[PDB]
């Protein structure tokens, strides 16, 4: 308890220091060469710093589209959080800046690809392999929640696999500092907790629900609630019924029934013992939490890539201009970025 | 179950 307590207290101290005085305008666009679009309010591009030669993933957001999609506060949230957190399984923000048209967040490039692609290629992960990844998310959420941060977009698409086979969580677009509840409708349909769908004020229990969805999808190859159209998914989510493939262990089913509890007041991670109801569950009996945190556990696989500039594990997107207008757009809205 | 997931079509990257 004291080892963890003092760790988290220091982690919060250091977060709050950066949080109170965010960094701003720490590079500019022409410091980088554009290489390739890695994903698509904006997109993520692989770039190369012209002086150091280091590769980064540059998230580019169109200010005007951010305004129209009502994402102003969310983009400010994302940048402020990324520049203030520090944890082994969180993508590292190196620079941020803005110009007349766009907002830029420049992160260390993780060349191994998204867990999503690997999971669809292999079909499903074994339970040990799912558990290895799950354990990192548990520790990451323990860290974030102790900072009064909610994440709100857990899914394999946002979990990058790094050079050692470990996770780096990316995309903090929906993350937010919350000491009580919050109300915004956001997330991804298959991963939305019932109380989000039902337009309630909700809290960090939604991250533990999403972990339930993630573990199920990793171990089954399919998420627990799916349908042709999102509206049909939502009805399944709120129904309170989930079926498990027969190959799931009894321990896994028991953990998932407790994470995928529709009643947020009964959901693991949100009970009196918090995250320890999850960490102490039989399904994690073999998990060495410290060895995971120290990255001393052999990973299920090391992604195949040729070097720090290799884009092989990402797919191919239409290569569009980075348009920068001659006139400043939305200056007042993003003064603080 | 897994075949029904494939049948949904929603096996690609999911947007927010
Ligand atoms: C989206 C897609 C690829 C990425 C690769 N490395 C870091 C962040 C990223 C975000």
């Amino acid at each position: 308890q004291e080892s963890v307590k003092e760790f988290l207290a220091k982690a919060k101290e250091e977060f709050l220091k950066k949080w109170e005085s965010p960094s701003q305008n720490t590079a500019q666009l022409d410091h980088f060469d554009r290489i390739k679009t890695l994903g698509t309010f904006g997109r993520v591009m692989l770039v190369k710093h012209k002086e150091t030669g280091n590769h980064y993933a540059m998230k580019i957001l169109d200010k005007q589209k951010v305004v129209k999609l009502k994402q102003i506060e969310h983009t400010l949230n994302e940048k402020r959080i990324l520049q203030a957190v520090n944890f082994p399984f969180l993508v590292k923000l190196e620079f941020s800046f803005k110009d007349n048209s766009n907002l830029y967040m420049v992160m260390e490039y993780v060349p191994g690809g998204e867990m999503f692609s690997h999971l669809r290629r292999i079909g499903r992960f074994s339970e040990p392999h799912a558990r290895f990844y799950a354990a990192q998310i548990v520790l990451t959420f323990e860290y974030l929640h102790s900072l009064d941060l909610i994440y709100r977009d857990l899914k394999p698409e946002n979990l990058l696999i790094d050079q050692q086979g470990y996770i780096q969580v990316t995309d903090f677009g929906f993350a937010k500092r919350v000491k009580g509840r919050t109300w915004t409708l956001c997330g991804t349909p298959e991963y939305l907790a019932p109380e989000i769908i039902l337009s309630k004020g909700y809290n960090k229990a939604v991250d533990w629900w999403a972990l339930g969805v993630l573990i199920y999808e990793m171990a089954a190859g399919y998420p627990p609630f799916f349908a042709d159209q999102p509206i049909q998914i939502y009805e399944k989510i709120v129904s309170g019924k989930v079926r498990f493939p027969s190959h799931f262990s009894s321990d896994l089913k028991d953990l998932l029934r407790n994470l995928l509890q529709v009643d947020l007041t009964k959901r693991f991670g949100n009970l009196k013992n918090g995250v320890n109801d999850i960490k102490n569950h039989k399904w994690f009996a073999t998990t060495d939490w410290i060895a995971i945190y120290q990255r001393k556990v052999e990973a299920p696989f090391i992604p195949k890539f040729k070097g720090p500039g290799d884009t092989s594990n990402f797919d191919d997107y239409e290569e569009e201009e980075i348009r920068v207008s001659i006139n400043e757009k939305c200056g007042k809205e993003f003064t603080e970025f | 179950t897994y075949a029904d997931f494939i049948a949904s079509g929603r096996t690609g990257r999911r947007n927010a």
